[PDB]
């Protein structure tokens, strides 16, 4: 095939698993917690109706990513 | 015994920079001559 | 906790360690590395941000 | 002068000598005015002969009878000036010098030849320090250096009987004096003394060392030069170019150098200069000649005039411009050409087209002879004047040389060995080599400016060659499957799938037709259209009977373009191919079948002629593509209304505090992906069955005709992605980052993009780029590592006479069928004989060729497993026989004898992998079976309990699905103890739950049913306070390691299980009573107090990504352990713990009676998922994790390793959807574990603990076995391809792919004869390669040989 269609196939490959990687980030699975899984909080039911199955409340998940951000 | 450090990083990590071997080397020669003949034996 | 890494304490400790660490083997001196560490960033001849 | 093998060894000086044409004595080169060379610099003429040919120096001599008379006046021997070529002359070096490869070549062979350490020897080399050299008996060790001070007072300690030099005098004064036979008496004394494993380790292998170097005929001093040879005159010119200046090479520069130092130390000799000056003299030629050999290992190279290090002789040796690489490889090539290739579909397949031009100037020398055959030239010169007039008959005669002969066409990277096909000509006007369409696919090449390079095959043989290998219609199955590669591509298909489908209402509707015949005459005269249904009465010939074709006459219900289709069809095939919607698989399959009916004729004509219909009925569609062709779907503006409304929610919940930024991030990408997905099945759907048409009546709807639809479905170009981007919204450009960007592009190429949509889209467009320029360059590295390692492997036996063979099965990885057998015995030829499920019978003879018909009969009979005869068990020295390698190639029968397999196939393994995304890359609690079939359990070790569920107890119990069949349908991995329902081997309802167990949890359930209580179970010691307190759940649960005390740590956490009075009954079978003991976090929940039910949970313990790029291949062949080594039983026997966590606990396994005492260290960081009362089998899951193959081959054995790594890549390949047959993994694979190791050597003579090779070892016990005598224990290894083809019997192989420097020294000291009979070698040394042709050459040289 061409230079062109070769770099189409892997801009391809790289979109794809970027979209699934972040489908795969994103619960919408699971059973309602009812309270936050590290600091025992409540997570309100709107924040719940939102993401069924939010093993945190906002509070630990932002803390939690704030965390990863720097990567370790 | 540090630049034996260096060489068992040099080992798992798989590789090295001019940072690390520069970091560990033994001090006080800095010729720059022993120091290519050493990083010809590291490689 | 890098204070903690941080063997020299005052500004005598830090100056010589620098002059040694610049050039290997040579005697540490107070005008020396005072000299050093004024010339290493701080002087018009061999440091000059355009 | 076809010689024997070559040999290498050391260059004592005598013999360099010998070499000589006398001593070149001054650093002269030529004379500056008269451009005659001067006597002697490092040109001469009376030392390296005369410059012109037959012609003396100053002049005397100048006629061919006076050859070799030496001229009387400057003794130039008159003779040809080509041996110019060949005369070495030497130095006199005054002072010795050390040659530089035999000092700094890594593990200095000077050191460890002299029990010495480097430092010292640069001591003494450079002056630094003195050394003794035959110290008598006084005071000093031989090797015993000293210092300046310390030599002045000894020679006051002993002026007398005393010897202290310095210098390359030194060295060389210790190799001489040296004795050789002492040191193997000396080390074989301490060998038996001194009982110290490292030590007589390190102690026989230097004598390992000694004896290799005594063995050969060697002598130690050679190794510091007195005299050092010069090159030639004519390897190293001093070329004229035009304007006085020269260009001439650097070895002029640098003899020169050295020329001039030798004789200014001899100069300072002659005075006797004070010390410092000859000491740094004798450095300073040190310096010189050390510059001379390598230019390299000495810290700073002597750059010339230029600032670029000049090369030297040990660089003009190696690299990428080595004569190795660049010189004896890679060759220009007389008799060749190239140009622009192109279309040319006028053309049978086998025969590219080629230009007037092209052709008059390759056969230049055909035609002279010809010519002069023809008496149109009665001399060469004057047909030379003739075909350069391009006069009449010149064309004529070249089109009688070209009636017959065969040009090769190569294109610029020929990956695999149908890269070079060669094909008839076919003289043209003008200047681009008209190639044929279908044998683009092969050689991978459009027509964007493509260039096809021709040669011509000059000898008779190479005639024979590029007819009967390499023509282009003998290799049309691809070396790494059967499937044809002659695979219609893009304008025939697109033909095809237009000419066969079938529009509601055209034209002659229903109409019969009395054959195809008038199928044709009714669609030219145009009287109905190409594709209306319609009965006709084809005729199709079924070859059911022993070679017949039995016709039958029907009336198939067809169109009128299945029908003109079927005019091209041969005759085995049946009418039930051409019937369809000939899209491109069912396209190809139809050429699959063919070649697997009527074989490779009617395969090749039937390719060319659906290539000319599929041309002529794709150009009768006008299949053109219009701007109107692409609909958008009308339901797409509210489809991006409605998720632009979504992220409207998500923007509002996100500043009410309710998600943070990663989750609306997150969310967001998923629902602009959610309406990406339904607005391209909106288009889709708008696109597929758009056409609405009526029949005689009110409407109908079928699939359509817009054009792009068509070449989307067909699979002439494009899919549905590429649908999407042209009519729907294109999704959302991901940043080279990796990460994806949010901002979706909510427009399309039909619309516009908007400056924004169009530059985010610029990220992922140029990384594509910057990858695929990446690719192109670095493509064929895993191909060159493979037949680095797998090349010299040729199929040199016809029957290797063995039984042991690997077992196949259809690959089930827990649901639908992933590869069944017909796909895996396809080829490879029976290990045992095979028995219909009854016995029965004798299935098939051991030794049958498993073509499809035998494929049939075992698919016919539900055979579920065919014990097939496989590369890596052939029992040949030096080859693999006949049949185990089975019969896969481009042809379709067994495998010839000879022909290189190693080669090609590392080249089934590396041409696909161009197809394979370069960048690594990671895809990511009950049993549910699919249909009706039986049950079927393997190491199910279940217990009946009193609750009536099932439950097993064997860590390692598969849970299979048979069929009445008798054939395995589906299989799943129970965990521990899963709760199971059905029977073990009984009938089941399809799509039915049949196992349940815990997800994260593991059940520690009982083995009989007995009363309980407690031992050692002392709270703070081994339990603690655990409790589901609001429940009353005493839990008193085992304390680990960093809460149990000191004493705790020798405590033992324990579940004892009483029977009805207070003893404990014998476990069933063996005699340790009922109880169970348990580990740290053996979470207990009930007490004493309670009989137990088989499937109690007494505890409660808590607890995939496939790399798919090219890169998981090349570690899969490199054998790299993992991160994470899945800890693997060793002994078959029961388990236990050992000395309790010393940082890494101690595991400990004991047999029944045998060597039990097997303790293992682990990381106790990690679980181990072994029972603390269990017999763990040899070759166990002790923890998780990917298993070391190396563990794979020392616990289980070769066949486990095998099928492991064959599986592993497989995976690898089609995960992305590539095909590749198994026979090239596992000859790659049978040229990784090549090495041995050896247990007990016994009745052989190798060392105990050496790796030595499994052919050599394995022929050795073979023939001693064959004695009365007992034969030698050997460990198989395996090594990885890069150290794997790293040990190599020949050195001119090995000088070439592994660094040259290392190889040529190496082999240097040991003297290693070297023969030929590999393919490097004598692709090298330029005789027969002994893969081909060849190996018929070789054997007659072999019989030669020996007689
Ligand atoms: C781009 C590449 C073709 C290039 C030739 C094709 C071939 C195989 C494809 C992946 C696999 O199917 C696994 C997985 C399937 C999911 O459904 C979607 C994601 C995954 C990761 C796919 C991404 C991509 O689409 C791949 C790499
Ligand atoms: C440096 C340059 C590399 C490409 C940039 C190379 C490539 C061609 C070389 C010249 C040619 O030989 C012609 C000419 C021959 C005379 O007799 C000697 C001088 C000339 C000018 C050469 C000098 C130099 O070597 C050139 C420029
Ligand atoms: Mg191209
Ligand atoms: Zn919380
Ligand atoms: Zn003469
Ligand atoms: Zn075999």
């Amino acid at each position: 095939s061409d230079e062109a269609d070769e770099a189409y196939s892997v801009t391809e490959q790289l979109t794809m698993t970027g979209i699934n990687r972040i489908r795969q980030k994103i619960n919408a699975h699971g059973i309602p917690v009812y309270l936050c899984e590290a600091c025992g909080n409540p997570i309100p039911e709107a924040r719940r109706k939102i993401f069924p199955g939010v093993t945190l409340c906002v509070e630990c998940q932002a803390y939690q990513e704030r965390q990863r951000k720097h990567y370790a | 015994s540090q630049l034996k450090l260096l060489v068992t990083r040099g080992k798992e990590q798989g590789y090295l920079t001019y940072a690390e071997v520069n970091d560990h080397l033994p001090e006080d020669i800095v010729d720059s001559d022993q120091i290519e003949d050493i990083i010809q034996m590291i490689n | 906790e890098t204070l903690r890494v941080d063997p020299t304490n005052d500004r005598l400790s830090a100056l010589v360690e620098i002059y040694r660490m610049m050039r290997p083997g040579e005697p540490p001196t107070r005008e020396a590395a005072e000299s050093l560490f004024e010339n290493l960033f701080f002087s018009e001849d061999r440091y000059d941000l355009s | 002068e076809e010689f024997d093998a070559i040999k290498i060894a050391l260059a004592s000086p005598d013999m360099i000598r010998s070499w000589s044409f006398g001593e070149v004595k001054k650093p002269e080169t030529i004379n500056y005015r008269t451009f005659k060379p001067e006597r002697d610099g490092l040109f001469c003429a009376r030392i390296f002969g005369p410059v012109k040919d037959y012609e003396c120096l100053c002049g005397k001599y100048k006629r061919l009878k006076h050859r070799g008379v030496i001229c009387e006046k400057c003794g130039v021997e008159v003779t040809q000036t080509k041996v110019r070529r060949e005369r070495m002359g030497h130095i006199e070096l005054a002072s010795p010098t050390a040659h530089i490869w035999f000092l700094k070549s890594l593990p200095s062979r000077i050191g460890l030849l002299l029990d010495m350490p480097l430092r010292d020897i640069e001591r003494v080399l450079y002056f630094e320090s003195y050394v003794v050299i035959e110290g008598g008996m006084t005071n000093l060790e031989r090797q015993q250096i000293l210092t300046e001070e310390q030599y002045l007072d000894a020679l006051e300690e002993f002026g007398d009987e005393f010897d202290a030099k310095m210098g390359a005098e030194a060295i060389q004064a210790l190799l001489k004096s040296m004795d050789l036979e002492q040191e193997c008496e000396q080390l074989r004394e301490e060998l038996n003394e001194t009982n110290s494993e490292t030590k007589r380790k390190k102690l026989t292998k230097r004598i390992k060392l000694l004896e290799a170097f005594v063995q050969s005929g060697n002598k130690p001093e050679w190794m510091i030069l007195t005299v050092l040879p010069v090159l030639p005159p004519d390897l190293r010119p001093l070329v004229p170019l035009d304007g006085g200046r020269f260009a001439t090479s650097d070895l002029n520069d640098l003899y020169r150098r050295v020329i001039n130092r030798n004789n200014r130390l001899k100069r300072l000799l002659d005075l006797a200069a004070p010390d410092i000056i000859v000491r740094n003299e004798k450095r300073m030629l040190q310096e010189a000649v050390d510059a001379l050999l390598d230019n390299g290992r000495r810290g700073r190279a002597i750059t010339g005039s230029n600032k670029r290090p000049l090369k030297s002789l040990a660089d003009m040796i190696k690299g990428k411009q080595g004569r190795f690489r660049q010189n004896l490889l890679g060759k220009r090539v007389d008799y060749s050409g190239r140009s622009v290739i192109t279309v040319g579909p006028y053309l049978r397949l086998h025969q590219c087209g080629l230009p007037k031009k092209m052709a008059l100037e390759l056969f230049k020398p055909f035609i002279y002879g010809k010519l002069e055959l023809r008496g149109l030239a009665t001399t060469i010169k004057a047909a030379k004047k003739m075909v350069e007039r391009e006069e009449a008959v010149v064309w004529d005669i070249l089109d009688e040389v070209i009636r017959e002969h065969p040009v090769l066409l190569n294109r610029a990277p020929t990956l695999h060995r149908l890269g070079i096909q060669a094909f008839e000509p076919v003289l043209i006007e003008g200047k681009a080599i008209q190639l044929h369409p279908l044998v683009c696919a092969a050689y991978n090449a459009d027509f964007d400016g493509d260039q096809m390079a021709v040669h011509v095959p000059l000898t008779l043989e190479a005639q024979l060659e590029a007819r009967a290998l390499m023509m282009s219609t003998n290799n049309i199955l691809s070396p790494a499957n059967g499937e044809p590669i002659i695979v219609p591509s893009q304008d025939v298909v697109l033909g095809l799938y237009y000419m066969t489908r079938d529009c509601v209402n055209a034209k002659g509707e229903g109409m019969v037709l009395t054959g195809p015949k008038e199928a044709e005459r009714l669609y030219r005269s145009g009287l109905a259209s190409l594709h209306a249904r319609v009965k006709v009465r084809i005729t199709e010939y079924e070859k059911d009977a022993n070679g017949e074709l039995v016709a039958k006459t029907s009336l198939k219900d067809t169109t009128v373009g299945r029908a003109i289709l079927w005019m091209i069809v041969p005759k085995g095939l049946p009418y039930s191919i051409v019937n369809q919607a000939l899209g491109k698989k069912a396209i190809s399959k139809m050429l699959n079948t063919c070649y697997r009916i009527l074989g490779l004729k009617p395969t090749v004509i039937f390719a060319d002629q659906i290539m000319y219909t599929g041309f002529a009925y794709a150009a009768r569609s006008g299949a053109s593509v219009g701007i109107d062709d692409m609909v958008i779907p009308e339901k797409k503006h509210e489809i991006i209304s409605e998720a632009e409304a979504e992220v409207a929610e998500i923007q509002e919940q996100f500043q009410s505090g309710l998600v943070t930024a990663g989750e609306r991030y997150n969310k967001v990408i998923d629902i602009w992906a959610a309406a990406n997905d339904r607005v391209s099945k909106a288009m889709m759907d708008n696109l597929q069955t758009e056409t609405v048409i009526n029949r005689d009546g009110q409407e109908e709807k079928q699939v359509s005709f817009n054009s792009i639809y068509m070449m989307a479905d067909s699979g002439a170009r494009g899919s549905a992605a590429q649908i999407r981007q042209l009519a729907g919204m294109r999704g959302l450009m991901a940043k080279p980052d990796g990460s994806i960007i949010e901002t979706p592009i909510t427009a399309n190429f039909r619309e516009g993009l908007n400056v924004l949509q169009y530059f985010i889209s610029t990220h992922g467009a140029r990384k594509g780029l910057a990858d695929t320029a990446l690719k192109t360059a670095n493509s064929g590295y895993l191909t060159r590592r493979l037949v680095d390692v797998a090349q010299d492997l040729v199929v040199t036996e016809d029957d290797c006479g063995t039984h042991e063979g690997i077992m196949m099965t259809p690959v089930i990885e827990g649901g639908d069928v992933k590869e069944p057998l017909r796909d895996r015995v396809l080829g490879r030829v029976t290990a045992e004989d095979v028995l219909k499920p009854g016995t029965a019978d004798i299935l098939v003879p051991r030794n049958t060729l498993l073509h499809e018909q035998w494929c049939d009969l075992l698919e016919e009979n539900s055979v579920d497993a065919v014990k097939v005869r496989s590369v890596v068990s052939c029992d040949t020295d030096f080859g693999v026989c006949a049949h185990c390698y089975g019969r896969d190639l481009a042809r379709g029968h067994i495998i010839n004898k000879g022909e290189a397999i190693g080669v090609i196939a590392a080249q089934s393994i590396g041409e696909p992998g161009t197809q394979l995304t370069m960048r690594t890359f990671h895809i990511g609690s009950s049993i549910q079976v699919k249909n009706k079939g039986s049950i079927k359990l393997s190491n199910v070790k279940s217990v009946v309990n009193s609750s009536g569920k099932l439950v097993i107890t064997s860590r390692n119990t598969e849970l299979k699905l048979i069929d009445e069949f008798g054939r395995t349908k589906e299989s799943y991995k129970v965990p521990y103890g899963a709760v199971l329902a059905k029977g073990d081997g009984e009938q089941v309802a399809g799509g039915e739950t049949v196992a349940n167990w815990d997800p994260h949890t593991m059940p520690v359930i009982t083995e009989v049913s007995g009363f309980v209580r407690f031992t050692d179970m002392i709270d703070g010691q081994t339990i603690t306070r655990q409790t589901d307190e609001l429940t009353g759940l005493s839990s008193l649960v085992v304390l680990d390691s960093a809460e149990r005390t000191a004493g705790g740590k020798d405590l033992r956490p324990a579940l004892k299980i009483v029977d009805a009075q207070g003893n404990d009954v014998l476990i069933p079978g063996t005699d340790m009573p009922a109880q169970y003991f348990l580990p740290g976090k053996a979470i207990v929940q009930l007490e004493d107090g309670v009989q137990i039910s088989s499937g109690d949970t007494l505890a409660r313990i808590p607890q995939k990504d496939i790399t798919g790029g090219l890169p998981r291949v090349a570690d899969l062949f490199e054998a790299r352990r993992p991160k994470e080594p899945a800890i693997l039983a060793e002994i078959s026997g029961i388990v236990s713990f050992g000395k309790e966590t010393k940082g890494k606990r101690r595991l400990v396994i004991t047999p029944v009676d045998g060597s039990d005492p097997y303790e293992e260290m682990i990381p106790k960081w990690r679980q181990l998922n072994v029972f603390e009362g269990e017999r763990v089998e040899r070759g166990d899951v002790i923890s998780d994790g990917p298993e070391a193959p190396h563990d794979i081959l020392r616990l289980r054995g070769v066949h486990a390793v095998t099928r492991y790594i064959v599986n592993e890549v497989q995976d690898v390949y089609r995960l992305q959807g590539v095909k590749i047959n198994d026979k090239h993994i596992e000859v790659i694979v049978r040229q990784m574990l090549r090495k041995a190791t050896i247990v007990n050597a016994g009745s052989s003579d190798f060392l105990e603990g050496e790796q030595v090779e499994y052919s050599r070892v394995k022929i050795a016990n073979r023939e001693l076995e064959a004695n009365g005598k007992v034969g030698a224990t050997y460990s198989r290894d395996l090594l990885g391809i890069t150290k794997a083809s790293l040990a190599t019997e020949s050195f001119i192989s090995a000088a070439s792919f592994q660094e040259t420097t290392r190889v040529l020294t190496e082999a240097a000291v040991a003297g290693k004869r070297d023969e030929l009979r590999g393919l490097k070698e004598n692709v090298i040394v330029g005789r027969l390669i002994p893969a081909g042709t060849g190996y018929a050459y070789h054997q007659d040289r072999m019989r030669r040989r020996a007689a």
